[PDB]
């Protein structure tokens, strides 16, 4: 008996094992996220409880077979993924002291409020109350209030609880062998011993960057234009020159630039494609939102949703008494059973969701036959990417035509398709630069290249220099900028939203190249393309099994993440931005400050 | 003369652990073969060296009724010379597997919401079973060289799990009651006819 057959039937106890126990703390989540009662709570933490003590149980069980001793590449990725699980790397003390302050700054951003200045008796959390002044509010004052004093009372809090998080992370990250916590989370891209498609730590930084340089032409030409667009409502607020404001973006962060689109639309003259009240028009319910959505994956060939979905998921608000958590979420609860829960409304936005979170189910439907710890994406953005490609070809005017929602009378003229673009650019593209640099970021903070007193110095060096955004307000060191967003402050790798955006286009790229599409990318439905779902399902099935490397060649035909398929669907907009940007600067300067 | 037991196997309110299969000898009786249909979800009936078109014009010596519940994926292992947990640990046909399998969902019964663990089967052995074997045996599985000393530990596994069924599970994990019939042909009278 060698050691790879002792990993081989460990791995197969814990396979069934964690199946069994993964289930019941999936159900247990979901009965509490469909009906949140006290007790519906308790049962999930206890079935919470019961699978994590499960895992910190395998996973020092797992560790007793040490790794250079298996051969097979499979077995090693699950007995690595449950060793790299493994908790008991940093002394009890300091894993309690972790745990500790990641629920403290959980909670902070959870729980943070700020309250009127003028009148102090009304408090505003930051969902809904911040989060509807910066996505809604063109007011500068309000946009500026709200914003800094999220960051001057919920991210001065983190800062001291995030010097620490830094710290024991990084601790954690090189008793596992990894030089930082940054390098700890670009493992989740490694691949080793499997050559011609190994892909390093460090080579992930590399390729981001590499690929991001090839982004900029793109953003500036956007970050211009909508620098010229706001300039127009906000003369006396923006320099021509200058980096956009922060509180200025759309959000509490500019993560996005989707709710600057009523500012800067290209032809706010023509109306935007709005199938909603085409399907209350045809008395469309959640039920036939999700049929429309499974149809569409079994003209790809995948699979229709199986008898347990259409039973067990929650398609609508149960209204009434019964309270749920409405966060559209595709649920792999393992043996079989795939739901989705989604208070879902008769509306083009949930129309789109619904193709994008039944993209989830179909990736977990696909790889439900692999190992329980092979069960996931191929990477950190693989699962996300499958969810958007959905959206991009169910919103196509191709796909809306063919399905009832937009009457034939209906053409798209050019100037209705840089509307669209732009408004995908806003959300899709100024993201980018803004996930790169908080990345960048906390990769830097995690290596030890900035010191605790100068980090919201280089925060802010690089938001101007990198996103072309400047802090409306002087910061110092007592603030956490970074932690004033839920992925730094909830311990979330960010990197995964930058390269899902690659991969999503890529992905959509090679399927439209499937399916035949002629004519730009942005217009293309992969519908009714088995071709398409078929080279889709050969990395879907693949899961975690495959490095991610090949999951992505099985799909484009390319090893690495290419940024190419993204500017090919924004090359309408990104030549309509260097015309519109011919008598406007293009870039920023980083001296420039609201505050003078 | 007397009607065949195929009720007592079929309508068993609780089937065997597939481990731990129950065989019924079918012997001295009319066996009607167009009662075995429960109305059930996924009803599956495939023969093998006889005929299920009118199975019922035929002599057999013996006839071995074996029963266990398995999950909606396994079924496919009750087969000959088929490989999986259930067919190498639990429940081996022969390659000249003369019978029919007969299997159905059975989640209505065997599932609970807490979990139904009455059934089980084994996921560890030495080596595979030999067809029509059974093995109840409770005896602590050895995976590394050091010793199990009859109790569950590091590479020391209780070679039996349990499937834990749940109404919600999906179709390839929800229980599905087996029986296989198993026809024997000896140089005996052969006392299981019956149209
Ligand atoms: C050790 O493993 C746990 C469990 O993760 C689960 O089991 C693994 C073997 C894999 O199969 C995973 O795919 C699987 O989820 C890890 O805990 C998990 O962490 C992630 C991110 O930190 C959680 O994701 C989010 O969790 C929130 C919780 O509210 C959800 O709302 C989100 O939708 C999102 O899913 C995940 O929930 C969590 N698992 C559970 C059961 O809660 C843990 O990170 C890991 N540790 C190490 C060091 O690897
Ligand atoms: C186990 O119990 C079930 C009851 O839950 C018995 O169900 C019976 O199944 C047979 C199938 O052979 C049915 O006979 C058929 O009825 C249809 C009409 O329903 C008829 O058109 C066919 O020609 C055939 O006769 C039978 O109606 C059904 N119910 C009863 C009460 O007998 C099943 O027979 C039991 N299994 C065994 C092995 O005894
Ligand atoms: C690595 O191990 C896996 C199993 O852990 C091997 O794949 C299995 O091969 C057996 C042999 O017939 C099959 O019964 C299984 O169905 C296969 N798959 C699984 C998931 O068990 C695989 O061949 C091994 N590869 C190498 C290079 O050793
Ligand atoms: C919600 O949970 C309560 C118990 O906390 C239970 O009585 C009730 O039936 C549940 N509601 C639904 C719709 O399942
Ligand atoms: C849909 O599910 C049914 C199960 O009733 C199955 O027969 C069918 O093959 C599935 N797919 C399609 C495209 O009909
Ligand atoms: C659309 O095309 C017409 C010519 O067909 C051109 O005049 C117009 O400027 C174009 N608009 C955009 C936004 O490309
Ligand atoms: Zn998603």
């Amino acid at each position: 008996s060698t050691i790879e057959e002792q990993a081989k039937t460990f791995l197969d106890k814990f396979n069934h094992e964690a199946e069994d126990l993964f289930y019941q703390s999936s159900l247990a989540s979901w009965n509490y996220n469909t009906n949140i009662t006290e007790e519906n709570v308790q049962n999930m933490n206890n079935a919470g409880d019961k699978w994590s003590a499960f895992l910190k149980e395998q996973s020092t069980l797992a560790q007793m077979y040490p790794l250079q001793e298996i051969q097979n590449l499979t077995v090693k990725l699950q007995l690595q993924a449950l060793q790299q699980n493994g908790s008991s790397v940093l002394s009890e003390d300091k894993s309690k002291r972790l745990n500790t302050i990641l629920n403290t700054m959980s909670t902070i951003y959870s729980t943070g409020k700020v309250c009127n200045p003028d009148n102090p008796q009304e408090c505003l959390l930051l969902e809904p109350g911040l989060n509807e002044i910066m996505a809604n509010s063109l007011d500068y004052n309000e946009r500026l209030w709200a914003w800094e004093s999220w960051r001057s009372e919920v991210g001065k809090q983190l800062r001291p609880l995030y010097e620490e998080y830094v710290v024991l992370k990084n601790e954690m990250a090189r008793a596992n062998h990894y030089e930082d916590y940054g390098d700890y989370w670009r493992g989740d891209y490694e691949v080793n011993g499997v050559d011609g498609y190994d892909y390093s730590r460090g080579q992930l930084i590399e390729d981001v960057e590499h690929t991001f340089e090839e982004i900029k032409p793109l953003y500036e030409h956007l970050h211009a234009y909508v620098r010229a667009k706001l300039m127009n409502a906000y003369p006396s607020y923006i320099s021509p020159i200058g980096c956009l404001p922060a509180h200025l973006l759309g959000d509490m962060w500019g993560r996005f630039w989707t709710n600057l689109y009523s500012l800067t639309v290209p032809f706010g003259q023509k109306p935007n494609i709005d199938v909603t009240d085409a399907m209350v028009d045809q008395a469309w319910d959640a039920q036939r939102i999700f049929k429309e959505a499974e149809k569409f994956f079994v003209s790809v060939g995948l699979p229709n949703m199986t008898q347990g979905f259409w039973e067990n998921s929650m398609l609508t608000d149960p209204g009434n008494v019964q309270k749920a958590v409405c966060h559209p979420t595709a649920w792999d609860l393992g043996k079989g059973d795939f739901r989705i829960l989604m208070c879902t409304k008769v509306t083009m936005d949930d129309f789109l969701t619904a193709h994008h979170e039944m993209g989830h189910i179909q990736y977990d439907m696909a790889y439900a036959a692999q190992p329980f710890l092979l069960r996931n994406g191929a990477n950190e953005g693989f699962h996300e990417a499958v969810g958007e490609i959905m959206s991009l070809s169910a919103a196509t005017p191709k796909h809306l035509k063919s399905i009832g929602l937009l009457s034939p009378d209906f053409q798209e003229d050019n100037e209705t398709e840089i509307n669209f673009l732009l408004k995908q650019a806003l959300t899709i593209v100024g993201t980018l630069p803004f996930t790169y640099m908080l990345e960048k970021w906390r990769w830097m903070v995690f290596k030890g290249e900035i010191p605790k007193d100068q980090w919201m110095k280089k925060w802010w060096e690089m938001k101007r220099e990198i996103v072309g955004v400047v802090e409306p307000v002087p910061h110092d060191e007592t603030y956490c900028d970074p932690a004033s967003l839920f992925h730094v402050s909830n311990d979330y790798s960010f990197i995964r939203y930058y390269t899902r955006t690659l991969y999503q286009f890529q992905f959509q790229e090679a399927l439209c190249q499937a399916a035949k599409h002629e004519g730009p990318l942005h217009k293309c439905d992969i519908s009714n393309s088995t071709e398409a779902g078929q080279k889709l399902f050969n990395m879907l099935r693949l899961g975690k099994s495959e490095p991610w490397t090949l999951a992505l060649e099985n799909v484009v035909g390319a090893k690495n993440m290419n940024v190419r398929p993204l500017l090919n669907y924004f090359e309408p907009l990104f030549t309509w931005l260097k015309d519109q940007n011919k008598n406007s600067f293009v870039g920023w300067s980083t001296d420039w400050s609201p505050y003078a | 003369t007397n009607l065949c037991p195929f009720d007592e196997v079929f309508n068993a309110t609780r089937f065997a652990s597939v481990y731990a299969w129950n065989r019924k000898r079918i012997s001295n009786c009319v066996a009607d073969y167009s009662v075995l249909y429960n109305f059930a979800p996924f009803f599956t009936f495939k023969c093998y060296g006889v005929s299920p078109t009118k199975l019922n014009d035929l002599c057999f010596t013996n006839v071995y009724a074996d029963s266990f519940v398995i999950r909606g994926n396994e079924v496919r292992q009750i087969a000959p010379g088929q490989t999986g947990n259930i067919a190498d640990y639990n429940y081996k046909l022969p390659d000249d597997f003369t019978g029919c399998v007969i299997a159905w969902n059975s989640n209505k019964l065997d599932s609970k919401v807490s979990g139904n663990y009455n059934y089980l089967y084994r996921l560890f052995r030495k080596s595979n079973l030999k067809p029509f074997e059974r093995d109840i045996s409770t005896e602590i599985y050895q995976a590394g060289n050091k010793p199990c000393n009859g109790v569950a530990g590091f590479n020391c596994y209780f070679p039996l799990r349990s499937y834990g069924f749940r109404p919600t599970y999906g179709v390839g994990h929800q229980p599905y009651r087996v029986v296989v019939l198993s026809f024997e042909l000896l140089h005996a009278p052969a006392t299981v006819c019956g149209p």
